């Protein structure tokens, strides 16, 4: 899917 | 101690300590510059601006920084108005037809028409060109913000003005790792546009909802997550067909049409 983040789980940075 | 509290992500405790230090040494411009940056991280915009004003009066050599970050703080209010669907941002470079549905979607969201807003974004995304490029050496077929309200759009502050830059208008972007505390809020950048223009800029480095709805970790950019509302908080994140890159880990971004 163009331009879409497939995952919306919390990210650690 | 304030630096230690900050390291541990204890923003309120850090603020308490630092304000006591300023109260003890009110003529110390270095401490007030620290305080302005901490206030900005915490989203206390008016108090942050107050410290900048005093810094400019204590040290006339700090006046260029004062002007730059005072207007950057002003831009955060404009940011809020744009995402609330109440303001059209400046659009940089060549006009892009698909920006209009993106902006209209913000208005529709504001009025509770989320499905229609979603439809407009789907149309905007379909129309926006996939432009291949590279992050450093790593190729991508397309790149966007993880924030679906933007997609392939970069939020920028240029000459103290809040603007949207369609990524299709960008040739290259260069940033360094954040160095000063204020870089967690606005990351300095150099932009070159596909049609030739080049300018320094500040990149709003956190999502707009971070100050109000994020936790201390989010405000320090140590996480990126989505609220139950569906809106992101924390450090800006870019996504590609191949992976993802957080803003503070980006150094060079190049598009090759």
């Amino acid at each position: 899917q163009k331009f879409i983040a497939r995952n919306r789980a919390p990210r650690v940075q | 101690i304030a630096e230690e509290l900050l390291r541990a992500g204890r923003l309120d405790d850090a603020l308490k300590a630092l304000q006591e230090q300023v109260r003890s040494q009110p003529s110390n411009a270095t401490l007030r510059i620290f305080l302005f940056q901490l206030l900005a991280v915490m989203g206390q915009w008016a108090r942050a601006q107050n410290q900048l004003k005093v810094v400019g009066e204590l040290d006339a050599s700090a006046l260029p920084m004062v002007q730059t970050y005072s207007t950057a703080i002003d831009c955060e209010a404009l940011r809020r108005e744009v995402f609330a669907g109440r303001l059209t941002p400046v659009i940089l470079g060549q006009p892009a037809e698909w920006i209009a549905p993106l902006l209209q979607a913000l208005s529709l969201d504001a009025e509770g028409h989320g499905e229609a807003a979603q439809a407009l974004r789907e149309q905007a995304f379909d129309a926006a060109p996939a432009v291949p490029g590279r992050i450093g050496e790593a190729p991508f077929a397309w790149l966007a913000d993880a924030d679906t309200r933007l997609g392939p759009v970069l939020e920028v502050i240029v000459n103290g003005r809040y603007a949207w830059l369609p990524m299709s208008n960008l040739r290259s972007l260069k940033v360094e790792a954040p160095s000063d505390l204020r870089d967690l809020v606005w990351l300095p950048a150099e932009l070159t546009l596909a049609n030739g223009g080049a300018t320094v800029a500040l990149l709003p480095a956190r999502y707009a909802e971070t100050v109000e709805h994020g936790d201390d970790a989010a405000r320090l950019g140590r996480k990126t997550e989505w609220l139950d509302s569906g809106l992101p908080v924390g450090q800006r994140l870019f996504v590609t067909d191949a992976g993802e890159t957080a803003l503070f880990d980006l150094r060079e971004l190049d598009f090759e049409p």
